[PDB]
RNA sequence: GAUGGGGAAGCUCCGUUUCAAAGGCCUGAUUUUAUGCAGGCCACCAUCGAAAGGGAAUCCGGUUAAGAUUCCGGAACCUGG
RNA sequence: GCUUGUGACGGCCCGUGAAAAUCCACAGGAAGGAAUAGUUUUCAUGCCAGGUCGUACUGAUAACCGCAGCAGGUCUCCAAG
């Protein structure tokens, strides 16, 4: 239900205790006006709701995906 | 003397509510 | 143009109930559904709102009148009296 | 014979006051140290149309004497009154449209209007749109004040009788003819259901006096005994005379 | 024209049984039952409905917070701004002139 | 006479502190670039302090007696100017027009007009002054 | 007769129509004489009284409402308070006014 | 439509706030421990009466021979702790 | 344009068009209050729980009433060219 714009703000929520499950879904959209782009969104799972992020940048998409905690289960597509 | 001040109250009709006189004549039984 | 050289506003009535008694109607609604002039705010926005209640569009001030009129000759002429036997005991 | 419709309504069934729209009973304030003594102030909080009723209501609030907390009265709107005006009510209070005083307070040929038959017993005569009394002339001995009511008959009551000054608003109420039927269909929608009204002389004689006939006629003379009996009363009822009236018109 | 039925018992169009005609991601039209409109909180002196102040259904007020629910002023979700300011006056120029009353009203008495 | 001037008390007619008791301390009368108007400094106070009475003593005597001041730049028509009086020389090169666009500096002030409004409250200068106007 | 003093004072002296500029002048204090109509609520009248004897100024009170007193400075509207700030032809300062 | 009252030889009738002694609650002070007192108000006083009036809060997609705003999958929101 | 919801207005009355549960706010300042920490769960997050009964189908020229699978009678929502 809840997103976050901002990118500091997300890697908190990856450790707060109740938070085991998480998900990476690839997406293939278009802009401007000729050739598509990749786009990319993470999402973990509160008690309470869902918190999603939305990243247009590949570049930056390859450095979250590195940067997750190891026991936190996280489920590809 | 200090601080306190003396403003009186005004019993006499359509003017301040009247105080918890003594009702003992008038108590239904 | 001007529509109706007599009956004016009792033509909603048509040709029923008779001359008379529409006669009687129309210079009854003439009066009421007419604005008056304000005591308090000095505006022509006082109308009516129910038989004997008067109010004012700004101002919000109401007042209790007539039937089917703001003030009457009855409550006229008592405004007077009661002014009148005041000035024996004030004055 | 049947019962007559007349004798039907005493049970009140269906012959009941419509009373859900109402404002509530329209009384003066309850006689107490404060109106005895000097006076007390209130203001009108609205002024207000009351179902089956010609003339308008104010929502008149006092303060408690005795308590802290605020009290809301429903007095008989007179013809002058306004929303936020000041009524002064009891024994001191001055002669004014909307005050209420003692009818030994006031001088004669004051005009007032809802005032007690009895003291304390808050409201009696002269309720109705566009009524008053005239007090005329007062008695210093037992204290009585003698009084001219509505209908020209003149009375005297005590003198510490309450009674607020004016006339009653709504005056000229009678004058607009309703022209049609469904206007006294819906003036008495919130009242009581006496309308619309069948003749006796239309009936069959199991339902009236008046009944049956070849043609429709009375029969006997239409005037009844004061002591007559429950289903003879119907017609003129102890009527000293008939017919229309010759000469001068009202009481002396 | 794809027709749609009510989702509740109640079969009769009342005040409390409004439709709303909605477009669903299977693709349908499909109805949906529409709660009441909230009114405006009203001033208790005047009668205006007064600013900055939430218009919910009153036990919805319940979970709202602080400052939803009122101004920064005396008599906050109560009164407007133009009844307190002429309440102030009123209330201070009486009371001006009860000390203005009281000097003269005491000097009549004196002399006398 | 012109009656707005420094050493003048009034009452605020508007706006969070409305219905509250302040001194005119610097009347800048014909406008400004910020503030396009006729206004002016006021140096009032927020939370009056308690009836202390006979039966009260030492400990919460003082805790009864604690005024919250505050300072504030207000138009002349959300003023009633008064015909009582109070002076301003304990506060006068303190509050300025330099004191406010600044938010740590405000509170230096607060903390001396505090020091000025209790002085003045214990031994009785200015009832009508530390007494709540009531409406 | 208060008709003929400030029918004079229109054409030739300044003045001012309205509450919000009667108290704008007798703030800063250009007003002579303030006049007030009847029909003014007692409020409004009573802080103009307020404000007229901080700034020192007479109070005459116009015999009608702002209906009249709009034809009695020629104006063709409803005026409820004239403060008359430089008093020209005429002399409303030492008369009856 | 009970009660308190009053009628009626009685089956029962009247009346619902009435000419009646008409019933509940908040802190502490405590550290026998459970409530002993501090004192404050309230006189509001049965109860029944609407599956169309008032009313806290839920949506989509799937699924069966016959059930779904109730099951399954996901995502929500109230109320009391 | 059709169906529906809504907003500011205007007509009409000797007709001026329910109540109660329930929820909030303000005025008031009782009481408790701080510097080695209290006050906030009317800000965010987190933990637990939510009973009892109804829920199939018809709703009519065959599931209801009319002695019957009777040309009668029986309240209501959606609405294409
Ligand atoms: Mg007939
Ligand atoms: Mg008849
Ligand atoms: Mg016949
Ligand atoms: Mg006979
Ligand atoms: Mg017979
Ligand atoms: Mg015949
Ligand atoms: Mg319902
Ligand atoms: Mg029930
Ligand atoms: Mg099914
Ligand atoms: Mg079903
Ligand atoms: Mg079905």
């Amino acid at each position: 239900a809840r997103e976050i714009t901002d990118i500091k703000q997300f890697l908190e929520l990856t450790r707060r205790a109740d938070v085991k499950t998480a998900t990476v879904k690839i997406n293939k959209k278009l802009n401007k006006a000729g050739k598509p782009f990749r786009q990319t969104k993470f999402k973990v799972r509160g008690s309470s709701s869902l918190y999603t992020l939305v990243i247009n940048d590949a570049g930056k998409a390859k450095k979250l995906i590195q940067s997750l905690p190891p026991t936190l289960k996280v489920n590809r597509l | 003397n200090p601080l306190t001040h003396s403003t009186p109250k005004n019993f006499g009709i359509g003017q301040a509510v009247q105080p918890k006189r003594n009702l003992s004549r008038y108590v239904k039984w | 143009a001007k529509r109706t050289k007599k009956v004016g506003i009792t033509g909603k009535y048509g040709v029923r109930y008779g001359s008379s008694l529409r006669r009687q109607v129309k210079k009854l609604e003439i009066q009421q559904h007419a604005r008056y002039d304000c005591s308090f705010c000095g505006k022509k926005t006082v109308k009516r709102g129910a038989a004997g209640i008067w109010t004012c569009s700004c101002c919000k001030k109401t007042v209790a009148g007539g039937a089917y009129t703001v003030s009457t000759a009855a409550a006229a002429t008592v405004r007077s009296t009661i002014r009148r036997l005041r000035e024996m005991v004030e004055a | 014979g049947r019962v007559i419709r007349n004798q039907r309504k005493g049970a009140g069934s269906i012959f009941t006051s419509h009373t859900r729209l109402r404002q509530g009973a329209a009384k003066l304030r309850t006689l107490d140290y404060a109106e005895r003594h000097g006076y007390i102030r209130g203001i009108v909080k609205q002024i207000v149309h009351d179902s089956g009723r010609g003339a308008p209501l104010a929502k008149v609030v006092f303060r408690d004497p005795y308590k802290y907390r605020l009290r809301e009265e429903i007095f008989i709107a007179n013809e002058g009154v306004h929303t936020g005006q000041f009524i002064y009510a009891g024994k001191k209070a001055s002669l004014n449209v909307g005050n209420v005083l003692p009818l030994g307070s006031v001088p004669e040929g004051t005009i007032v209007s809802n005032v007690e038959e009895k003291p304390g017993d808050r409201g009696a005569l002269a309720r109705a749109s566009g009524n008053y009394v005239i007090i005329i002339g007062h008695n210093p001995d037992e204290n009585k004040t003698r009084v001219r009511l509505p209908s020209g008959a003149k009375k005297v009551i005590s003198s510490d009788a309450r009674g607020v000054i004016g006339v009653i608003a709504g005056g000229g109420r009678v004058d607009k003819p309703l022209l049609k039927a469904g206007r006294a269909f819906h003036k008495y929608r919130l009242k009581r259901n006496s309308w619309p009204k069948t003749r006796g002389v239309a009936m069959n004689p199991v339902d009236h006096p008046h009944g049956g006939g070849n043609h429709q006629h009375i029969g006997k003379a239409s005037t009844i005994s004061r002591g007559a009996v429950s289903g003879q009363k119907a017609g003129l009822i102890a009527a000293r005379r008939t017919g229309l009236l010759r000469g001068s018109q009202k009481t002396q | 024209a794809q027709r749609v039925t009510f989702r509740r018992r109640n079969p009769y169009n009342t005040r409390s049984n409004k439709i709303k005609v909605v477009k669903t991601p299977g693709g349908i039209l499909r109805a949906q039952h529409v709660k009441k409109l909230a009114t405006r909180p009203k001033c208790g002196d005047c009668g205006s409905a007064l600013q900055g102040i939430s218009t919910l259904r009153p036990r919805q007020y319940a979970t709202v917070s602080k400052t939803h629910k009122t101004v920064s002023r005396a008599y906050g979700g109560s009164r407007c701004a133009n009844c307190v300011k002429e309440r102030i006056i009123r209330a201070f120029l009486i009371e001006e002139q009860k000390i203005v009353k009281k000097v003269v009203k005491e000097q009549t008495e004196a002399a006398k | 006479a012109k009656f707005l001037k420094a050493g003048k008390v009034a009452v605020v007619v508007r706006g969070r502190y409305a219905g509250k008791k302040v001194v005119i301390v610097k009347p800048h009368d014909e406008g400004s670039k910020s503030h396009p108007f006729g206004h002016a400094l006021v140096a009032g106070i927020e939370r009056y302090p308690l009836k202390v009475t006979k039966k009260h003593g030492a400990k919460k005597v003082a805790k009864r007696t604690k005024i919250k001041p505050f300072i504030k730049v207000v138009n002349y028509n959300h003023l009633l100017p008064t015909r009582y009086t109070l002076d301003v020389e304990a506060f006068k090169s303190v509050v300025s027009t330099e004191t406010f666009e600044q938010p740590s500096q405000r509170e230096e002030a607060k903390k001396v007009v505090k020091k000025a409004f209790e002085e003045r409250h214990q031994a009785g200068k200015n009832q009508w002054f530390f007494s709540k106007l009531r409406f | 007769s208060i008709n003929q003093k400030l029918a004079l004072v229109i054409k030739s002296g300044k003045y001012t129509l309205g509450y919000k500029s009667t108290v704008k002048s007798l703030r800063q204090g250009k007003s002579k004489l303030i006049i007030i109509a009847a029909n003014t609520p007692v409020l409004r009248k009573s802080e103009l009284e307020y404000y007229a004897m901080l700034s020192k100024t007479k109070v005459y009170y116009f015999q009608g409402g702002n209906n009249e007193l709009g034809t009695a400075v020629g104006k063709l509207f409803r005026v409820g308070v004239v403060s008359i700030l430089e008093a020209g032809d005429s002399d409303i300062l030492t008369t009856l006014a």
